[PDB]
């Protein structure tokens, strides 16, 4: 991400993705600094460890398998579940399963209104705050 | 290579006479893998490689002791103790060169005791290999020193075994032999004990 | 009687004749203290300075007018110009009064010095204030203490030190306001 | 053999007696405070006497409940 | 560490003034030392090919081989620096043709091409003046074929063809340790083993400065002395342990007595392998 | 050749972040430990207020404890108090006293046996 | 046979041969004309034969 | 560098690829074991810059485990060859696929 | 690494001065007032020299 | 000019520009050049050498300088 650029993408993407991808790019930017810094986790600050845990959560969120492209409305709610709360309990090894738990467990009625309205309206923001809580995360 | 060889093969000692050839060899852009210096290297018995990194340290003549070689450095030619002190100086200097990156990064205070002993002895023999030249006294002012071979062999054997650990590093800088480092250390420890009262002026109000 | 009048100043010259001059003289722990014992003053009337101390925390550097210390002979009370004492404190309650208000730290034991300049230095290891002790785990500790019969004098003295703290801690939570 | 208080005649130093009393006070604290007082109780070091300047046997300490109440 | 069999190609690659000629001259002198103790069909007749050197160096070597006695088993082919570039181009092939008499008739040869890089330089000169188009480092295209067809004549012949052998010891000089050069990678891809000599170990008193890590032998222990095979495997593994423990030895404060054990043992073996020149054991 | 410096740049560029991470780790540790030093500094006052401070005593048996570090990237700390120890062992010893040398920290047991091999215990 | 030059690093670590080819490498002001002037001043006056 | 450690065959595990490393063709357990081996070896490669300066005393036993696991894996990827019996005195070993899957 | 409140008082004065200089180097642009709304202002040279 | 350069170096190397703050020497040496009598400039430029009269008179006139701040 540090070297890949899209020099038209500033307001040339999905508006619902643009709501969350600014915070995604900013909190990954702060992870790309301290990531090479703190390989260790013996003696940390409370501030750099928060950035390192959010960045590791977003990194293991963003990967995906081959030959399976996701629709934009279904990866938007995964990035919405990762840049907001809802995922800070699975360590790193469950976020691939936690995202699939999100996509399988969230009511598929929000995908239709996200795909149709283009962005996350505040009513859909309230139902997306709500419906992401009643999923069964596999973090045991 | 054949141009340089057909020139340099006429400069030899034959059975009817002798030519002692000293040749300066420029290296382009301070590069020794340039084809003209690297071809000249094969034609010489003795080699004296002068380094810019040693001239910028104030050491003069700026000879790289780990790159200047000779065929006379052989214990069957020059004697066993001369060869032993030469190889000991070279081993101390190579062991110091192997520590330059960790001296730069971690600092001098992170080494072992044998490491910070051999670094100190290497810094003493680096300054002690320098020497004021008789032709270089017109732009430096310090007089020149012709050292005998026995003087420098014994003087470096002393620094190798450790007869002069207490002497400062800068006492070895630009001295002739191992007597002059002691005289320089005495003169430079008088300088840190030289204090005068009222600065013995007698300049104002001279008599006519 | 005073055959070697040592000191921080007297160590300096014996150092400087046998240390290298590049090494500066090391500092001494008396140089970091602003109040001593011998020099007269620092009481001024009714309110005298009390320095409550633990190894991990400083509990008071304030000025009090009476402090009630649980010495090994019994709970005594230090007023302003008290006699200089070095008083070993058995496990009990230290009360520091600055007026009508009192703070009551139950301590674990450790000395208390009243000095000839009227300063008081309480020096305990563990000093819990009174509302943060568990009043139910005292009896379950001292029942296992007094029910443990040891064979060695070491564990006997450790058990005696257990009972002398736990019986005094019983008497420290029972009838207190 | 010795003479004095009950710890000095039991072969116990004053530091061990006072640390035993401090540990027994730390054990009966409230749980917001006894968990914080668990931190100042752990002893973790190791000693080794050097009779020659190069070697010596070692004794480690990995104690969590405090100073040893039994004699060492 | 890198044992050499009768019939293989072992490259001696290093920088300038590191001990390549000294290793080769010890290889020549040891053959005279062993030829007085073996029967007729076990003697080795050395051939030393001196390309591009001085006449002083070749005269110093002929004096050394006379004072040792090794001249009665050695041929000295020497196209020196003053000679024409065709003669320096052809001196390795002439020396290999002279040693192929001993290969083809049941005897054993030891051909030593000193400065195969100087042959490559003379061949580049001779080709650039023949207007043939240059390539990488201005060498011709067929400079691999040049050394390939030379070094493939070092062979161990069958029992049907007399059983004679020819052992090549080509000598390549690198520039500041750069074995990634054109001619160096060519001859490294041709030869079986490598006797790599470092300048940084040469001035550490490790002489012969054999870099034990990068020096290999693709014949290996198939042609080693047994007995040397019994202890040399232990030597190889212990020196590997001493190599990997290093770059931690700057901190002699930190004893371990398990890595310090393999450190002191490897340093014992390191000082064991040092050897004064012109006296083969 | 041209990948030698390309890998050396990688090695020094990673050391230039390892040492900065270690600098921030040391800074956070110093921030967490300064509040414990300042609380522990108080209790040393009543004992040097009662018992005084007498370094240059004519002791017959003395025990010298040099409080050093364990890890050795401190940069001139454990070697400086070894200078102060050899300047202090050569200050009280003027009359034939017995001296025990004790060291806390691995960089003390690595350095006090260097100059003092027999009185270290 | 050795050629004593009076220079410490030359006489110790790379001794010159009386009747041998000697090279002085270095580029652009490192001192290989001052070194050859000192070799003239030290060797040529204590030689006896002719110089070129 | 893999052969410099003595590990033979010196196959660089984070440089060797295959088109057959899809989970569609070698199944899920073989794919997950292969990717897990490559993951812990990339982790060892990223931690080797710390443990070559410090020496494995600042990893708090959360990545001290993966360094020993990766060292066991790097040793276990070596195998005696039947054609290398004449170099080194060790007989060759032919390992079946289910056995190496279960071992790794 | 240490904190805001660690430094001196002249350091606080230079921090406040440079934080208010960095804002004073910002300037709204007259071409940007159609998609930002806020008008931009051409500053004269002596005006910014006096202001700084 | 060269005489006003060697008078500046003589003022700074012989300790006379001691005690001057290091951001004040660029004015202090202008004060040395301006306030000192120009006869020492003319003598030093004429005979081209610090004579044993001139260093005696030069220290004397370097004592009578108003270096800024003092
Ligand atoms: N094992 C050794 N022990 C001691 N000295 C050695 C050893 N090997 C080589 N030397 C010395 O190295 C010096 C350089 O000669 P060497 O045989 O190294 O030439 P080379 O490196 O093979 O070829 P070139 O001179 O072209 O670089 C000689 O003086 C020789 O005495
Ligand atoms: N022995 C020496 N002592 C002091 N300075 C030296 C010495 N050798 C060289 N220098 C410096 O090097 C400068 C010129 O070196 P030079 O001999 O001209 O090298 P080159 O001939 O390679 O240009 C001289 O002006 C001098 O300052
Ligand atoms: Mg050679
Ligand atoms: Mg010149």
């Amino acid at each position: 991400v540090g070297l890949s650029v899209s020099r038209v993408g500033s307001a040339a993407q999905f508006p619902g993705m643009k709501q969350v991808a600014g915070t995604l790019k900013l909190e990954l930017a702060q992870y790309r600094e301290v990531a090479a810094f703190a390989q260790f986790g013996s003696d940390l600050d409370a501030a750099t460890q928060y950035v390192l845990e959010r960045g590791a959560r977003l990194t293991e969120m963003l990967k995906q398998k081959q030959f399976a492209p996701i629709p934009i409305e279904r990866q938007t709610v995964a990035v919405y579940a990762a840049t907001k709360g809802f995922l800070d309990k699975v360590r790193v090894q469950d976020i691939v399963a936690a995202e699939e738990a999100v996509i399988s467990q969230v009511n598929p009625a929000v995908f239709k209104i996200l795909k149709a309205n283009g962005k996350i309206t505040p009513a859909l923001d309230a139902h997306l705050k709500a419906e992401l809580r009643k999923v069964k995360l596999p973090g045991a | 290579a054949t141009d340089l060889g057909g020139l340099q093969e006429r400069i030899t000692t034959t059975t009817k006479g002798s030519i002692t050839s000293v040749q300066a060899v420029y290296v382009p852009a301070d590069d020794l893998t340039d084809p003209a210096p690297a071809t000249t290297f094969a034609h010489l018995d003795a080699t004296t490689v002068l380094s810019r990194s040693i001239a910028e340290l104030g050491i003069y003549p700026a000879v790289d002791p780990l790159d200047s070689t000779s065929r006379m450095l052989n214990p069957n030619v020059i004697g066993a103790e001369h060869y032993n002190v030469a190889r000991g100086v070279q081993k101390v200097l190579q062991d110091y060169k192997n520590l330059q990156d960790i001296i730069a990064i971690l600092g001098m205070d992170e080494l072992s005791e044998e490491d910070k002993l051999t670094v100190a002895r290497a810094r003493k023999i680096q300054r002690f290999l320098s020497q004021p030249f008789q032709v270089a006294e017109v732009f430096t002012g310090t007089p020149g020193k012709y050292v005998d071979l026995a003087d420098t062999i014994s003087g470096f054997q002393g620094v190798l075994t450790g007869k002069y650990d207490d002497l400062p590093e800068m006492a070895f800088y630009m001295v002739g032999d191992i007597k002059e480092v002691k005289e320089k250390a005495d003169k430079m420890a008088k300088d840190i004990a030289s204090r005068k009262e009222a600065d013995n002026k007698k300049v104002s109000e001279e008599l006519k | 009687e005073a055959a070697a009048p040592a000191g921080p100043k007297e160590f300096t010259e014996v150092w400087n004749k046998k240390a290298p001059s590049t090494l500066i003289v090391p500092e001494f722990p008396s140089n970091y203290t602003a109040v001593k014992a011998v020099g007269e003053g620092q009481v001024h009337g009714d309110a005298f300075p009390v320095n409550f101390y633990t190894p991990h925390s400083i509990l008071s550097q304030a000025q009090k007018d009476t402090v009630v210390l649980p010495g090994v002979d019994g709970y005594f009370g230090v007023k302003a110009s008290h006699v200089p004492t070095i008083a070993q404190l058995k496990p009990g309650v230290v009360e520091l009064h600055s007026g009508a208000e009192s703070e009551k730290f139950f301590v674990s034991g450790g000395f208390a010095f009243v000095h000839p300049n009227g300063v008081t230095d309480i020096c305990v290891l563990e000093a819990a204030t009174l509302d943060q002790v568990d009043p139910a785990a005292v009896k379950s500790a001292l029942a296992a203490a007094s029910a443990a019969q040891p064979t060695d004098e070491f564990e006997q003295a450790a058990n005696r030190a257990a009972i002398e703290l736990y019986s005094a801690l019983e008497s420290a939570v029972e009838a207190k306001a | 053999a010795p003479s004095g208080p009950f710890y000095r005649v039991a072969g116990m130093s004053y530091l061990r007696y006072s640390n035993i009393c401090a540990d027994l006070l730390r054990n009966v604290l409230k749980e917001p405070f006894k968990a914080k007082a668990q931190a100042r109780q752990a002893i973790h070091f190791r000693q080794a006497p050097y009779v020659d300047g190069k070697a010596g046997a070692s004794k480690v300490y990995e104690l969590e409940n405090g100073i040893p109440k039994t004699a060492n | 560490l890198v044992p050499i069999g009768r019939g293989q190609r072992e490259l001696i690659i290093g920088d300038r003034q590191t001990g390549k000629t000294a290793v080769a001259i010890d290889a020549i002198i040891h053959q005279k030392n062993c030829n007085e103790q073996v029967p007729k069909a076990q003697r080795v007749y050395c051939v030393y090919v001196a390309v591009g050197q001085k006449r002083s160096t070749v005269a110093q070597l002929v004096k050394l081989f006379t004072q040792t006695g090794a001249m009665r088993y050695t041929i000295m082919v020497s196209a020196t620096a003053s000679d024409a570039a065709p003669l320096q181009f052809l001196a390795p092939y002439s020396g290999c043709a002279m040693a192929e008499y001993f290969r083809d008739t049941g005897k054993h040869g030891l051909i030593i091409y000193d400065d195969l890089s100087k042959q490559s330089v003379a061949y580049r000169q001779m080709s650039l003046l023949l207007r043939r188009p240059p390539g990488r480092e201005a060498f011709p295209g067929d400079v691999f074929y040049l050394h390939s067809r030379l070094l493939e004549r070092a062979a161990k012949l069958s029992k049907e063809l007399g059983g004679g052998s020819l052992t090549a010891f080509p000598v390549i000089e690198t520039q500041a340790g750069d074995v990634s050069a054109y001619i160096a990678t060519n001859v490294i891809s041709i030869t079986d083993g490598q006797i790599f000599l470092e300048t940084e170990l040469f001035y550490k008193g490790i002489r012969p400065a054999l870099n034990v890590g990068l020096s290999v032998s693709r014949v290996g222990s198939a042609a080693q002395f047994p007995g040397m095979k019994q202890v040399a495997g232990t030597l190889k593994l212990e020196l590997a342990q001493y190599r990997e423990v290093a770059a931690f030895a700057q901190f002699g404060s930190d004893l371990d007595a398990a890595t310090q054990y393999v450190l002191e043992r490897g340093a014992r073996l390191t000082e064991m392998l040092k050897q004064k020149q012109f006296a083969p054991i | 050749s041209n990948q030698a410096v390309k890998q050396r740049i990688r090695a020094i560029k990673n050391i230039g972040k390892i040492t900065k991470a270690m600098k921030m780790v040391a800074a956070s540790k110093m921030k967490n430990a300064q509040i414990a030093v300042e609380q522990s500094r108080g209790l040393v006052d009543p004992f040097v207020r009662l018992f005084g401070d007498f370094p240059a005593v004519n002791s017959n048996k003395s025990v010298v404890v040099a409080v050093t570090s364990d890890k050795g990237l401190c940069g001139g700390l454990n070697s400086n108090i070894t200078k102060y120890t050899r300047a202090t062992l050569a200050t009280t010893e003027s009359e034939g006293k017995d001296v025990v040398v004790v060291s806390i920290g691995d960089k003390g047991r690595s350095q006090l046996t260097r100059i003092e091999s027999q009185r270290y215990q | 046979e050795i050629l004593v030059t009076g220079i410490k690093v030359v006489d110790l670590l790379a001794p010159y041969q009386r009747g041998g080819k000697i090279g002085l490498f270095g580029g652009a002001g490192v001192g290989k004309t001052v070194l050859i002037m000192e070799l003239i001043n030290n060797v040529a006056k204590a030689h006896g034969g002719f110089s070129v």
